[PDB]
């Protein structure tokens, strides 16, 4: 990244001849790191005094909530298909807040069979996932300053908020 | 389409490099020759 | 003008191109007399004979005008001709050249003295085009010229014409991507009329491009041969009702002497068939000698097109298959006429692109020559292939007789090239391993043997230099025999391998190590052959 | 010595690995050749040293002196790169994630220019000084080095374009799209010459081209996909081809000839996780380069058998073979060790 | 050469100016870490094995523990 | 072979010298036996031996007095006599130089006769070699 400051750009008004200054220390701006999928790896940088930030770049064990009881249980990540903060960003394939991921829910049917008994209440279109194993999710925690990837899953109404997008 | 796709002259890679003039070691008849079909 | 710019710059790049006649040797070595008068000291050809008498008016102006009194000139200014090698080799000068001349050696000189290459339609123009200059092909000195020559050149074909140009689409190569060349067997070809005349000559002119030099029987001896036939590429096309040559080439058969080479070896002409000469004086042999020859002369390839460049040695090994499988372009006559018993070889002129091209061919050669020639760097070692496969023992005998040749002939040349000594090994090694299987045993660590070539102090020698600090002095006392073992008798890569043919033809380490590597890497090299050599004596000695 | 991977009857070593008395006896090549946790693209320059290697996390330039065998700097350049150039020494361009190019100099970064859309592959033309850069959609742009203009995009199919490359003896600009088809279009016309489709017979699913390749004698051209399925093409009946599917096949990335060298006829081919090379003509394979990591992508040194990776562990392997050819002359004690 | 040489669980160590070099071309394209003979550097001292570790040269340059290239470079150290 | 390309009086001088070392310090100890039968067989090559025969009755070119040149100089080196043109021709085919430079530059005097004579004597030793192992 560059900075933080309105200096080298317009206001409300149209003003020109800037020519301002030597940019300072509190105008940091980092490099975008664009997390992917990998082996666990975390920059831990510093910050304000001992403000130790991790970047995570490619990290796997995404804490994925169950949203009508609310487990977040362990799992791994395939690859985002639709975040229109960039279009581009779903052709690389990265990892970033607010993502609609795919995950093998395979400790979601193990916590089904563990606390149902059973094995297939729940909507269609994701009891269909359920048998496949493949559900959608969406990243809520930010690995890019928070270093974690955690997320919730698509139940229902979500669900179909997202598959009539794309 | 702002700062998307400006059709301007930039200043320091007007010379960056400096062209060849044989360039390709085969002829443009063996372009043409090469690639009838 | 050439004269004045000579004299006025030692810089000065001529070459006299000449097509059949008028500049080839005269003008442009005439042309140095400013230089030896009032610039130069140091001048320095290189011919056979003959450029004095072509340099006469230089030679007489200056004994008459700028010296006061064959060999080298004067002052009370030499000129020191040499041979090609010393040419390149020895010439702190101001003016050199060599015409009718075997151009990298003077491409090897160009330092100081001014640049005058002079022959009498070959690679040398390709080199002094494609270098970084002025070309002389002119016409004679003659008014309108000589009728009786061009009646003379119109009947010998002295002058060539590219014809080729991309008329259609399926010109330059649309049809170049399938095309299976025909045959052409006209015994009366060449006789005179307008279209099919014309259509000679212009093969005639892809035939003699890319070609050896400018021969007295190029078009008018070997076009009144008995079987003189060629192909014709380009044919897969349908747009129009016309045709073109791309691959001219030339071959010839003779006898099929069973009693006709021994009746001839009696009659002490034992060398009369080029197939059952080398291959009948080589260790006397029986089949081949008693089989007939049917070789080739000149082959031809696309110095025009890159499509057909690539597939002329397929068109050619196509043709030959085939071949072993009024005018009409036909290949269904020599369907039932393309028949033999054993003739089928050629001989290859040694190039390095040459060989590989024998390799492509994989039809193998025996053995090229002892020496060098006047008009040709070493001669064209044998090909051999047929398609009815029956000569195995024959093939596997005589390539087996040409690799022990070929691998003890240490000093046969003894300026020899490691590429060629490779390129030489490999079609000795596909030649003995592709006939059906090699019927002839390899050295399997006969340990009376391994005991009987190196002795005990041998065996610790190589031993200890292997696996401790020596000296390459130290052991290379059998650095020759055990090349030559481990060649026929393991693995060694192609820097290795060559770092052992090396050894074998005793360059020094140094001298190859200067051209390759270098001396640190090739040193180390030698150390890993010779560590994995003293590993298989040692299992050698450890099974026995 | 080194230890060597088994193979098929051939040696090949490893140098700065993931696992490489071995700390007294240590056999490293290059000093700092570790990058943070990643590493993006390496390549090799035109002459005998000056290898440039780019960055992961704050991404660097990372050029290493051969004749040195250690770094020189390392430019921290604005965002995190995909492809980019050497263009001979000094001057070099590169194009970053966003849509962004840089040029860096014996100073370091000559400029900042842009491409209207998102970019993905970029070349230089030796004749004339055009660089092409493959983007996302209808656009295959120029920026040329001469007068600094920009040229009248090339109109490409739908989606885009994976990997550009022109032919070096005679300019042949290839581009690999995403539907099968791979768009020659001629550096001197600026027009398309052929839209050649390519063609299996398992057809999992509708796989994208992302490799093309070509060298030095101008007949032939290397293809890939987005499956692990090499393809040589001629224009000799350029319909058909021959394959080679990979026993892993997610994506090959890089395939590279060995034009230069000798042992001729073979290739080098380079998916996410393994590199392989096999010979011409046959398509069986030579040798396997098996790390302990996934690769980035691939580089092989002229004149000389040896490799360089960029991949996702923290230093870069480097891959000797002792019969493909020697150990250069930088590095011409290898031979010596092992 | 000079060799500076360690007996190193007695306690001792000196240095020995051996000219000769012939003697001393036993070393030569032997990085460190590999052994090496006292047949070939002498004979008053046979059956000796040293392993070597470094050397100043000539302009006093340390050796540091296997890279490459026997002459000097510039490398980035503490 | 190698690296030493100097003389063939001085050579033969210096395997001269050796060899009076040798007999003049063993009494039977190194004593070498003959060259064996199916050894020798192995050393040349019977078409190798029939081209000998060639340059026993017929001319003595280099398809068949080169690639055995080896072995007849390691054989006559090793173990029955020659004479000083033939000592010479021994030692040049062991310096492996060609036939108008060792004989022309050392005797200096009839070249084609000393050819003669160097494939004379390669015929005693061919004969001698044949009629000893087969």
């Amino acid at each position: 990244g560059i900075s933080r400051d309105s200096r080298h750009k317009r206001s409300a008004t149209g003003a020109k001849r800037a020519q301002f200054r030597k940019k300072r220390k509190f105008e940091l701006g980092r490099q975008p790191a664009n997390t992917k999928i990998g082996a666990k790896r975390i920059h831990s940088v510093r910050t304000r005094g001992g403000n130790k930030k991790y970047r995570a770049l490619r990290i796997e064990t995404g804490n994925f909530s169950w949203a009508s009881e609310g487990i977040s249980k362990k799992t791994r990540i395939a690859g985002v298909v639709y975040h229109p903060s960039n279009n581009e960003l779903v052709r690389t394939n990265t990892l970033t807040k607010a993502a609609i991921v795919q995950i093998d829910a395979t400790p979601f049917r193990q916590w089904f069979e563990a606390h149902y008994g059973q094995t297939l209440k729940i909507e269609s279109s994701v009891e269909s996932q359920f048998s496949a194993g493949r559900l959608y999710a969406c990243i809520s925690s930010r690995p890019g300053q928070s270093g974690r990837c955690d997320g919730y899953i698509l139940e229902g109404e979500e669900l179909a908020f997202y598959l009539r997008r794309l | 389409k702002g700062r998307k796709l400006n059709y301007s002259v930039q200043d320091p890679i007007a010379n960056y490099e400096a062209p060849i003039t044989s360039g390709y070691k085969w002829s443009d008849d063996q372009i043409d020759e090469f690639f009838a079909g | 003008s050439f004269i004045d710019a000579i004299s006025e710059k030692t810089v000065a790049l001529t070459a006299g191109r000449g097509r059949g006649k008028s500049a080839a040797l005269g003008i442009s070595i005439a042309a140095a007399v400013s230089h030896g008068y009032s610039n130069i000291f140091v001048t320095s050809p290189s011919p056979e004979n003959l450029k004095t008498l072509f340099e006469f008016i230089f030679k007489g102006f200056d004994a008459l005008g700028y010296q006061e009194h064959i060999v080298r000139v004067d002052i009370k200014q030499y000129i020191v001709p040499q041979d090609h090698q010393v040419l390149g080799q020895a010439e702190l000068v101001v003016i050199d050249e060599a015409a009718a001349i075997i151009v990298k050696n003077l491409l090897g000189p160009y330092l100081v003295f001014m640049a005058s290459t002079i022959n009498g339609l070959s690679l040398k123009l390709i080199q002094q085009l494609r270098n970084q200059e002025i070309s002389l092909d002119e016409p004679i000195r003659y008014a309108p010229g000589d009728p009786i020559e061009k009646w003379l050149n119109k009947l010998l074909c002295l002058d060539v014409t590219l014809i080729k140009n991309p008329r259609f689409a399926t010109r330059g190569t649309p049809h170049p991507s399938q095309c299976n060349l025909f045959v052409v067997n006209r015994d009366t070809l060449f006789s005179y009329h307008p279209v099919s005349e014309n259509f000679l000559e212009k093969m005639m002119a892809l035939y003699v491009s890319s070609h050896y030099k400018n021969s007295p029987n190029d078009l008018q001896l070997m076009s009144d041969a008995p079987a003189h036939k060629l192909f014709v590429l380009l044919p897969p096309i349908d747009p129009k009702d016309g045709g073109r040559i791309p691959d001219p080439l030339c071959v010839i058969q003779i006898a099929g002497e069973i009693s006709k080479e021994s009746v001839r070896n009696s009659l002490s002409r034992g060398q009369r068939a080029g197939g059952d000469l080398i291959p009948w004086l080589i260790s006397q042999q029986f089949q081949d000698e008693e089989f007939a020859s049917l070789s080739g002369a000149r082959i031809v390839r696309i110095a025009t097109n890159p499509e057909y460049a690539s597939m002329g040695y397929g068109s050619r090994a196509i043709e030959l298959l085939r071949d072993y499988f009024l005018l009409l372009k036909l290949s269904e006559q020599p369907p039932h006429y393309l028949h033999y018993l054993g003739v089928s070889y050629g001989l290859t002129q040694s190039l390095h692109k040459f060989w590989k091209n024998n390799s492509f061919v994989p039809v193998y050669l025996r053995q090229t020559a002892n020496d060098l020639t006047g008009e040709h760097t070493c001669v064209m070692l044998n090909v051999l292939e047929g398609r009815e496969s029956n000569w195995l023992v024959e093939f596997a005998k005589d390539f087996r007789k040409r690799f022990l040749s070929l691998l003890s002939y240490d000093f046969h040349k003894f300026t020899a090239v490691q590429a060629l000594s490779v390129i030489e090994s490999s079609k000795k090694a596909q030649d003995l391993s592709d006939d059906e299987k090699h019927d002839n045993k390899e050295l399997t660590r006969t340990h009376l043997d391994d005991i009987f070539s190196p002795f005990d102090l041998k065996r610790l020698d190589s031993y200890s230099n292997n696996l401790l600090d020596y000296h390459v002095i130290g052991d290379m006392i059998p650095m020759l025999a055990l090349l030559y073992f481990g060649d026929k008798m393991s693995s060694v890569q192609s820097a290795i391998l060559l770092a052992i043919g090396l050894q074998r033809k005793n360059i020094d380490t140094i001298a190859k190590e200067l051209n390759l590597p270098s001396n640190q890497t090739i040193a180390m090299f030698a150390k890993i052959m010779r560590k994995m050599s003293q590993y298989f004596r040692q299992l050698l000695s450890q099974s026995i | 010595v080194l230890k060597s991977t088994s193979a098929n009857d051939v040696s090949v070593y490893q140098v700065s690995g993931t696992n490489v008395l071995e700390y007294q006896n240590r056999v490293e090549l290059i000093q700092d050749f570790e990058f943070s946790e990643a590493s993006n693209k390496i390549k090799v320059s035109r002459d005998g040293q000056y290898c440039m290697a780019t960055g992961t996390y704050k991404p660097q330039i990372h050029v290493y002196d051969f004749a040195n065998l250690s770094l020189k700097f390392d430019r921290h350049t604005d965002a995190e790169n995909v492809d980019f150039t050497i263009l001979s020494w000094t001057k070099s361009v590169h194009l970053q994630n966003d849509r962004s190019i840089q040029f860096q100099n014996k100073g370091g970064l000559h400029y900042t220019t842009r491409i209207p859309k998102f970019g993905r592959s970029l070349v230089y033309n030796k004749v004339n000084c055009d660089l092409y850069v493959g983007a996302s959609g209808n656009e295959l742009y120029r920026l040329n080095l001469e007068k600094g203009r920009f040229l009248n995009p090339f109109k490409l199919d739908t989606e885009g374009v994976n990997h550009v490359s022109i032919n070096e003896v005679n300019g042949l600009l290839a581009a690999g799209t995403e539907t099968n088809v791979v768009e020659f279009w001629d550096p001197r016309s600026r027009s398309r010459v052929s839209k050649l489709y390519l063609e299996n017979n398992i057809d999992n699913r509708p796989f994208q081209v992302t490799t093309t390749s070509f060298r030095n004698d101008g007949l032939t051209f290397a293809c890939g996909t987005s499956n692990g399925y090499s393809y040589i093409y001629d224009l000799r009946t350029s319909e058909p081809s021959i394959i080679k599917d990979q026993g892993y096949g997610f994506d090959i990335k890089k395939i590279i000839w060995l034009d230069n060298v000798g042992t001729e006829n073979k290739i080098v081919t380079c998916d996410k996780r393994i590199a392989k090379i096999w010979d011409r003509l046959d398509g069986k394979a030579y040798a396997s380069m098996e790390p302990s990591v996934d690769i980035n992508d691939i580089e092989h040194v002229p004149g000389t058998g040896m490799f360089f990776t960029a991949n996702e562990s923290i230093p870069m392997h480097t891959y000797y073979i002792p019969s493909l050819g020697p150990s250069p002359r930088w590095c011409s004690f290898l031979d010596s060790i092992t | 050469m000079k060799l500076n040489i360690s007996y190193p669980v007695n306690g001792s160590q000196k240095t020995f100016e051996i000219d000769d070099e012939h003697r001393i071309r036993v070393f030569f394209d032997k990085r460190i870490g590999q052994e090496v003979d006292g047949e070939a550097v002498g004979d008053e001292f046979k059956g000796y094995v040293f392993k070597i570790s470094g050397g100043n040269d000539k302009q006093g340059f340390p050796m540091k523990q296997g890279v490459l290239l026997p002459t000097r470079i510039k490398l980035l150290l503490t």
